[PDB]
């Protein structure tokens, strides 16, 4: 009539929506929220073990020549020192390195947040392009693989059946199933930058030749964890 | 259930409005239409909505909410119809004003 | 209480209708009916995200969602409850109007 | 009590508020839901191309897929020689066959840039001959698996039948990983990786697989650095 | 049409001001114009969120943008400018007593 | 903050509620109290989500959603304070009418 | 220019309200001062958030978010600054009716 009651109405339907959006956002974060998870837990597992690495690498890198190149990786320069002359063979220079270095880096490995967190430790043998002898590009690249796998087996031999390097029973077993001997070839080779190639630039031939401990993160299954729960869902409604 | 009050809800406010134009000459039914108009518009949607919260289901999420949102969508129809009709209202009164 | 809000906001209302019908022949009463049934109802909407947000956790939002779908209940519920139940006052408005 | 009017616009405010919030949250958590969705079109898509193209060759071949994106060969002593590296002819033709249709589904549109790595895995049983220590069973086998994994990759891009064009070499250069592995990652009698109570097999532990990895590491990486990028352009 | 949905509202609520200060002079008008400009913007408001979530899917969250965020759009614009208008009117209401 | 003025907030409303319950018999004060109370609770929810609003960024929406939520809860206790005193002397004026 | 939008709006309400408490006698400004008030601070809230959707598309996500966001943050600081001071008025006159 005179006072329109009506605003009192559409005040109580802003007001009620207000919050049914609010509900909206709230039962969005539920529907998808693993998902919303994953780059997280990448996120804090990578720069985890990043800042451990820093935390406990720092001051060994000038003597052990290695970078950690913010891939989780630590890649050794400098070889012909690590490796005999042409041969899968460990120079003493590199054993020392293995003593000193891996102890304090399975540590970080086989740690609480970083035990269940990593996949695979790929140490990862990577040669430059020239051949010491012929100058074929296929028959020179496989021959790259053989002393590049030789020499990456070389130091997983020793990496735990050295004296120095006392491995436990639950320690030897963690490297059987998260450990791999990749020997690469000229296929990754390193640029002057110290960059992997990309636009085509001109190879090193003396930082593509190196030996890298990667590791690599379970952030894989984390998202297959997400497709089979779904499938598994999907397929429970049928 | 949901989309079936939307249409009912849509057709009753329209089929009031007809009511309130086809006598425009009582000069007080039509000082109220704007207000009843709305409010059933309201009502509606404020049914529909609530018919679909009973229906969503907390632990299953991932298919409550486009169930929850199919009746969502249909029942702001209700509220848009209540208020595009009383603005006629409203509007037409404004122009026996200016005569 | 908390899970009794809905039902309490709802038979609410719906006594205060029942003591405007009694009045009915007030005149004054009523025409500030509608005003108030709808008000209680905006009321139980405040509450309803007062009770609904209370134990939401920043941490824990998955184990939020049943105490925040009481709230919605409650304010959508008793929303409804005073919207309908100022509909039925402004009817009978018509009513009297019409006869 | 016209004061209803003003409040009306207040709550339609703070109704859509939270309606744009809701679309924020929305908006900037869509990459993050798309890395499922994402993995998930690439793994079955990969593995109904596979199933679809090689389901009529697991039987003769004595391959078995099962749903990892790799194709499993059982049954040794015909891939490769007994207790050497050399590719037996059976396994040579073998790889004729299949390898040019696998690259095939490999090099393809919906796949070439959902592909981070391939895997060639030369598996074998956990006792070696003439040994009796567990630790001296491991690296012996490697050193027979690595080579037996790389001849495969050697006899492909090194063949006169299999058309691997001067291109597609710099593919499998950039891709493929001659993985020898060893008597880890056992097989029991189900096929299924072992457990902690459960024992391991001959003739079905030794194995030799072609593993395709999605580069979905990548695209999850992606976000972290695109987050980061934005939260320092905000200062 | 439906991309040009933002504009339409903007476009009938300044039409409707432009009718509202052609008068100017009939204070029953005046008096409504707040009213009904604000009504309007509300309206758009129902029917900008109506058609946001005619093609919202849960999961298509990326197809459903466009039309989503139009929809949003031609809320926050009409009542922009239904606010606008009716602060400009209200305005003009002081101008009158001061002289 | 935030929480420390929802308790300002409701308890300014009450001594408000108070002032006005003390005349009681002006019929002027009386008539603008509800209003005034419902205003004063609308303006200190405002505040909450406004102090909340500037805490919220894009940069992470995962937790920066959860925490506005989680800052803004205490925010309609003084909206449910305002209109529950408001519904209060209303009820007082109807009870007023009876005699 | 949004966070000078919001400024400009939050700066404007307090200069109005300066002019309304400087006369204080008319009784006729000043009852249309709390709605003025608050209708201004409604207005540059919603114009904050609407000039920052005017470019806000689902292909300028990267872009107009950070300019979205800052609308959003300073909208409801004017819409409460209008309350407030309209408040302020309503308060003022009740004092007047208590003498």
């Amino acid at each position: 009539h005179h006072k329109e009651d009506y605003w009192i109405s559409l005040s109580d339907m802003m007001t009620s929506l207000m919050m049914l959006f609010l509900l909206i956002s709230v039962i969005y974060m539920i529907k998808v929220q693993d998902s919303v998870k994953v780059p997280q837990i990448y996120k804090e597992t990578t720069q985890g073990l990043n800042h451990a690495l820093k935390k406990e690498f720092d001051k060994d890198l000038m003597k052990w020549g290695a970078v950690i190149d913010k891939d989780l990786t630590v890649r050794f320069q400098q070889p012909d020192i690590l490796f005999a002359t042409g041969s899968s063979a460990l120079t003493p220079r590199f054993k020392e390195i293995l003593d000193d270095f891996f102890i304090r880096y399975l540590k970080i490995m086989m740690s609480k947040p970083f035990i269940n967190n990593i996949e695979e430790i790929r140490i990862e043998g990577h040669t430059s392009s020239m051949w010491e002898g012929e100058s074929d590009r296929g028959k020179a690249y496989f021959k790259n693989m053989t002393l590049s796998q030789e020499r990456t087996r070389a130091t997983l031999e020793y990496i735990m059946t050295s004296d120095k390097i006392n491995l436990t029973g639950e320690q030897k077993e963690w490297l059987m199933r998260h450990f791999s001997a990749i020997g690469f070839s000229s296929g990754h080779p390193l640029t002057n930058k110290g960059t992997y190639l990309v636009d085509g630039e001109s190879e090193d031939s003396q930082l593509s030749q190196r030996v890298e401990f990667r590791v690599r993160t379970n952030i894989e299954r984390k998202v297959a964890d997400i497709v089979e729960k779904e499938n598994l869902y999907f397929q429970g409604q049928f | 259930m949901i989309h079936n009050m939307a249409y009912f809800g849509v057709g009753l406010i329209t089929l009031m409005f007809l009511i309130f134009v086809m006598n425009r000459r009582n000069k007080s039914i039509q000082e109220l239409a704007p207000g009843i108009l709305i409010t059933t518009g309201i009502f509606f949607t404020f049914v529909g909505i609530a018919i679909g919260l009973v229906h969503f289901n907390a632990d299953n999420v991932d298919d409550s909410l486009p169930t929850l949102l199919n009746g969502i969508k249909t029942a702001f129809w209700a509220s848009a119809t209540g208020v595009f009709f009383a603005l006629i209202i409203k509007i037409l009164d404004i122009f026996d004003l200016t005569r």
